[PDB]
């Protein structure tokens, strides 16, 4: 369907696959556990 | 000195033929005619004069599509080549 | 009775671009030979440097309509808005047409 | 409905934000990375 190839050719221009790469590819904050056994795990709201 | 008619929008009236008519060259400003030096391959060097010769009626022979084309292409192509040769000698 | 637009007619597509606070004319333009990205030439400058129009030129082949040109790929009329046109130029004998390439001139969208 | 969305969206390429618009917008990975220093630099993620 040339309206289907031209839509997937439109969204291929706009977003390049590196870029989805490299975000993919960044990594999260692992929640930490310290000292006297206390999780701190970063807010999620605030975040990655 | 008829002058410079209006300006009309369209293809216009068939006025100057090939072969048949019978044209003579003149400046826009000066006025001057563009004659023949008659000066000693012809060789003959192309002047303006006020008044002119008595024979100096020029003809028209179009080009063909064909000779036209590579006359341009071989315009561009000098152009390239002469811009690569002065390239490659910097 | 003005003039209307038909295919088999010669034609130029001008451009009014105001850069540095001036208003002059450009026309698209293609080579063709040797290089077939289409570029501009001024036209507002014809008293000071004649134009170019011979590269200028294209042709209108047909001006069929959308459905039928979906149709066309699937397997001296008048131009109407809507219609897809075919611009062949007229020196190169060549068509207008979308390169898939683009030279990225900080657009990055656009062909 | 998607092939109209579409349309729209590129027909005004402003909604797609900074990064995306192209006109020396960065890309996409770049503007995530971005943000992710934003987020964990104060005074300019919360209205201090």
């Amino acid at each position: 369907k040339g309206e289907a190839i031209r839509i997937r050719s439109i969204l291929r221009s706009l977003i390049p696959l590196g870029d989805l790469v490299g975000v993919i590819s960044i990594a999260f904050q692992m929640p930490t556990i310290a000292k006297d056994g206390n999780v701190v795990e970063p807010d999620m709201s605030a975040g990655f | 000195d008829v002058g410079v008619r209006k300006e009309v929008d369209g293809m216009g009236t068939s006025e100057i033929k090939y072969g048949d008519s019978v044209c003579y060259i003149q400046h826009v400003d000066t006025g001057l005619w563009l004659t023949y030096q008659s000066v000693d391959s012809i060789q003959r060097k192309a002047i303006m004069h006020h008044e002119g010769h008595m024979d100096d009626g020029i003809s028209l022979s179009r080009s063909q599509h064909e000779e036209s084309r590579t006359a341009r292409v071989i315009r561009s192509t000098v152009f390239l080549f002469n811009r690569f040769i002065r390239g490659l000698d910097a | 009775e003005i003039q209307f637009l038909r295919t088999d007619d010669e034609v130029v597509l001008q451009c009014t671009a105001t850069i540095h606070k001036e208003q002059q004319k450009l026309c698209l333009a293609a080579e063709g030979f040797g290089n077939r990205l289409c570029f501009l030439e001024s036209t507002s400058n014809s008293k000071n440097v004649p134009p170019d129009l011979s590269i200028c030129t294209f042709v209108l082949e047909q001006s069929l309509s959308v459905r039928a040109l979906q149709e066309m790929l699937a397997n001296h009329r008048t131009l109407l808005y809507g219609h897809a046109i075919l611009l062949r130029h007229s020196y190169s004998g060549m068509y207008l047409c979308c390169l898939s390439t683009s030279r990225s001139s900080t657009d990055k969208l656009a062909f | 409905n998607a092939n109209v969305v579409v349309r729209l969206l590129i027909r005004r390429p402003e909604c797609f934000g900074p990064a995306l618009r192209g006109e020396g917008g960065n890309g996409l990975l770049a503007a995530m990375e971005e943000a992710i220093k934003i987020a964990e630099d104060p005074s300019r993620d919360g209205p201090s």
